[PDB]
């Protein structure tokens, strides 16, 4: 595809979800299976003033990944912002 | 076999002859060394021809790296690049060159199954026959024995891919800088590396013939430069721009700044000072909307100069575009004696692997004559151990982390020689986290190599939080403690002040129950009439299209408008939607510049991923249209449906989560109470939440539609009638009546209940409250008409990149790496409905 038709499309979709997104069904299933699962991702980076989503990614790992860790070995390593942000800039003590 | 044979050739001449079986075509060479015998002299009978020694050294290295086959020419012109000679890489070379030789792991070893990974510094292999052609011209005379190779570097121009047992690639060897230093001739050659046409590598490596040359004549430097930034803040910056008289005049944009990708050319007549300067770069500066095109370029020449006027203006003014800004401290990455590495004890298999066949590493001989200690290993061979060093011990078994790699031969290692290479977590620079990498000798301690890493990670995806739950004090650490946070704030709060009359970050730092905006003189004025003019255009549902304007209280006779909100004003719609945007509005910011960028991101969130998560890993949002487009939307949205005499309205959200009335409900067993309970019952309705479904179902819609959803799950929690019975037992189509019971009695309870009801939170029912319009549904983006007002206009319509924002982000409206082209149009458009792409998906026109 030719960057400029695509530039069209992009903007046109990418208006298309910050409109309808925000009235549409959230579908964090296999976005879940993607950064644990489908691509791979160990660690996982969260910022913001509290650690909103942290603990319930760790009950998703838990319940549905524990296995899946242990037969890949797959260390997974959750981090935030408010409590973990010496491992995000990496500063150990 | 023979490695050392002096022989008489004619009367009185010694023909001391080095031997070297282990060459090209494995075919001994000989290495001459004219002596004349001074019988007349017994004090220092044997005296040395010096003329032609350095042509015959040349011819004996010509033969050994490059075969008796080809003639020895010594004529080689030094402007025209180098040919190489296209092979095609086989899967036998990755295979077999790993035998005592480097990289090994999960992914390096002897299985069956398919393309066998491999590392890139393979490269100089193919590199090699070219690059060292360059070392050879009769311009740059040097002694080849005394040649030392001083360093070699790697760029990652990534046109191509890691190696997958079959690419097809040629070499291409330029001869850029011979310089004439203490040390001696220094060699600069920067051959690079085409697969079939595309530029796939640089490969940059240096030559040093030790000893000390006085020949000037023969020596220039064709330095490249880099994308230079001057730093500049005026209109004296035109004046200073039209001062300098090499700059040529080749755009028509007002100047504040330049980012030059500019190369020149030097020639010396002595150590330092230059005989000729030669500029011909290129000119660059922002366009319009974040368009750019094409630009012009620059012209300079000079003689018997100190410096460079362009080169060392456009530094002067600043440094270059730089990704690389270095971490405050030091930590280690993979320190200790797990990072050690024994050399080789011989050199043999990586140089014919690599077809360095020089005798210094492997003739002791030759070692003992060049008055080194000893057979010393390759520097490229160190070179090549450390790059895959960067991925195996840093690492648990990923290959995916193998880039650009600078190096420098700072020392020498004996062969069957330890060697402790350290790693420590300093630098950083655009993702490839700059990690040191210098090899010392463990009993020796001196370095012998020096070098940045650029290990990744695997991938990951930066979430975030916000919306629902935002507190006072929201991001506020990071706006005391950062100079770009601080400034983004600044700037909205400034804008925010000078054009709706109230600060945010009094809003978002100090949260008042209420705040008042005042209408003064010219600038209240001005301030109210914003109000005055915005406001939506929203269907009145008695009728047609009502073009209306509600801020009511606010007119010409008003001099002041309180916001109120019992809660919080953080709490209010027209408040925390700004406030969100600007406290995540600074993620990437300094690892930006820093290089903590693992191997692919995407900015994502809870659904707070769309107005948090896009402008430090997307620029979507502007710079200060975004506070008003926020605030506007925020406004619009609140006052989208209408409220009563207390102020609610009969919209709303309320949770209906599957996980607490059974473990067997699931998405093939509960998925009908949203298209129950919008045909009969003709209300608006459509479930919000199916995230973390089987455990979280929520909805949002008309409240008397959200109360009989809810009073589904609630009514059959208590009584536990599965729905799996009712939905793959006996049919689907057949039953559509089933529910005309278990959802009439409940459209008629709601009905009981008064009006605006407070939807109760019990067990498998969790609504989620100070939330009035319907979103995250279908009626805050269904027929909803001004909510897109500002949707193909101000917002930096040319900025939006493919490139980026396809892959780099990852859809809560599906699932997998969100498509920002085609094949994701109808995604946005099937559960909620659109209007607007209608005409991309069908109108095509004339795109092409």
């Amino acid at each position: 595809m030719k960057p400029e038709i695509e530039q069209e499309l992009s903007h046109t979709l990418l208006t298309e979800l910050l409109a309808y997104q925000f009235a549409s069904p959230v579908r964090w299933i296999e976005t879940q299976d993607v950064f644990l699962k489908q691509h791979n991702t160990e660690r996982i980076i969260e910022i913001g003033p509290s650690p909103t989503l942290a603990g319930m990614a760790n009950r998703t790992i838990k319940a549905k990944y524990e296995s899946y860790d242990a037969a890949l070995s797959l260390q997974r390593q959750v981090l935030c912002y408010s409590k973990d942000a010496k491992e995000i800039y990496y500063k150990p003590d | 076999l023979p490695v050392v044979e002096i022989e008489l050739v004619k009367p009185n001449t010694i023909q001391l002859s080095l031997i070297e079986h282990r060459t090209a075509d494995t075919n001994p060479v000989a290495l001459p060394f004219l002596y004349k015998y001074n019988p007349a002299d017994g004090f220092a009978p044997i005296l040395e021809i010096m003329e032609d020694r350095n042509e015959r050294i040349k011819e004996f290295y010509w033969k050994l790296w490059f075969g008796s086959s080809v003639p020895y020419s010594n004529d080689i012109n030094v402007e025209k690049a180098i040919l190489g000679d296209e092979i095609t890489i086989s899967s036998q070379t990755i295979s077999e060159f790993t035998h005592a030789i480097g990289n090994k792991c999960d992914a390096f070893v002897d299985r069956p199954g398919k393309a066998t990974l491999a590392p890139m510094d393979f490269a100089i292999v193919i590199g090699w026959k070219a690059i060292i052609k360059a070392i050879f011209p009769k311009s740059v005379d040097g002694d080849l024995l005394k040649l030392v190779h001083l360093s070699n570097g790697y760029k990652m121009i990534t046109g191509a891919a890691p190696l997958k047992k079959g690419d097809v690639v040629s070499t291409k060897a330029e001869i850029k800088a011979v310089l004439n230093q203490p040390s001696g001739k220094l060699v600069e050659v920067v051959g690079t590396i085409y697969r079939e046409g595309k530029p796939v590598m640089e490969v940059t490596s240096q030559f040093l013939y030790r000893g000390e040359y006085n020949d000037y004549c023969n020596t220039f430097q064709k330095v490249t430069e880099t994308p230079v930034q001057v730093a500049f803040k005026s209109a004296k910056d035109l004046a200073v721009l039209r001062s300098k008289e090499w700059f040529h005049l080749e755009k028509d944009v007002q100047f504040d700044v330049l980012t030059f990708r500019c190369e020149s050319t030097y020639k010396f007549k002595s150590a330092n000072v230059y005989s000729s300067i030669k500029t011909t770069g290129q000119v660059l500066l922002e366009l319009p909307t974040k368009e750019v095109i094409q630009v012009g370029s620059v012209d300079y020449e000079a003689g018997t100069s100190y410096g460079n006027p362009v080169t060392d203006y456009l530094s002067r003014n600043g440094k270059t575009i730089e990704e690389s800004v270095i971490f405050e401290n030091a930590i280690p990455l993979s320190s200790g004696e797990e990072l050690t590495s024994k050399a080789p004890g011989t050199n043999e298999p990586y140089a014919i692997v690599s077809g360095d066949y020089n005798p210094i590493h492997v003739s002791r001989v030759f070692a003992a004559y060049a008055k080194l200690p000893g057979t010393i290993t390759h520097g490229m061979y160190s070179s090549a151990s450390i790059r895959a060093l960067v991925e195996e011990w840093a690492a648990n078994n990923v290959a995916a982390r193998v880039r650009a790699f600078k190096c420098d031969f700072v020392g020498m290692v004996l062969p069957n020689d330890t060697l402790q290479t350290t790693m420590e977590h300093v630098g950083m620079i655009n993702g490839r986290k700059i990690i040191k990498v210098e090899t010392r000798n463990v009993e020796t301690e001196l370095p012998v190599l020096i070098g940045e890493a650029e290990i990744e990670q695997p991938t990951t995806t930066y979430v975030f939080t916000g919306q629902g739950s935002q507190e006072q004090g929201m991001g506020m650490e990071l706006y005391n403690s950062s100079e770009v946070a601080r400034e983004v704030w600044d700037k909205a709060d400034r804008h925010f002040v000078n054009n709706y009359g109230f600060s945010i970050l009094d809003i978002v730092q100090n949260n008042p129950n209420e705040l008042t905006i005042h209408f003064g003189g010219a600038k209240g004025r001005a301030i109210r009439d914003n109000y005055i003019g915005m406001m939506f255009e929203t269907i009145g549902e008695d009728g047609a299209l009502k073009s209306e304007k509600i801020f009511k209280d606010i007119d010409e006779t008003t001099t002041s408008y309180t916001f109120v909100s019992p809660t919080g004003l953080l709490s209010a719609t027209q408040f925390t939607q700004p406030a969100l945007t600007l406290m995540e509005k600074a993620a990437y910011e300094d690892i930006k510049s820093k290089g903590l960028i693992p191997s692919d991101i995407m900015f994502a969130g809870h659904s707070l991923g769309e107005y948090s998560a896009l402008s430090s890993l997307a620029n979507v949002m502007p710079i200060e249209s975004l506070v008003d487009v926020v605030f506007y939307r925020g406004m619009t949205m609140q006052v989208a449906v209408p409220r009563d005499e207390l102020g609610r309205s009969n919209y709303g959200m309320v949770a209906v989560n599957p996980s607490r009335v059974s473990a067997t409900f699931d998405d093939s067993a509960l998925r009908f109470v949203v298209d129950e309970v919008a045909n009969k019952t003709k209300w608006l309705l459509e479930i919000v939440n199916y995230n973390v479904e089987n455990q979280q179902y929520v909805a949002a819609g008309d409240l008397r539609a959200l109360d009989t959803l809810t009073n589904v799950l609630n009514v059959l929690k208590i009584n536990k009638i599965d729905i799996v019975k009712l939905q793959e037992q006996m049919s689907i189509e057949k039953v559509k009546e089933h529910l005309y019971e278990i959802v009439d009695e409940v459209a008629a309870k709601s009905l009981a209940k008064p009006q605006p009801i407070d939807l109760e939170r019990g067990f498998a029912v969790i609504p989620l409250k100070g939330i009035s319009v319907p979103f995250h549904s279908s009626y805050l983006m269904s027929g909803v008409k001004p909510f897109q007002r500002f949707l193909c206009k101000k917002i930096p319509k040319s900025s939006v990149k493919p490139q980026d924002l396809i892959g780099k982000y990852i859809p809560n409206l599906t699932a997998k790496p969100f498509e920002l082209t085609k094949e994701y149009f109808q995604s946005v458009y099937d559960l909620t409905k659109s209007e607007k792409i209608k005409s991309i998906l069908d109108n095509w026109e004339q795109y092409e």
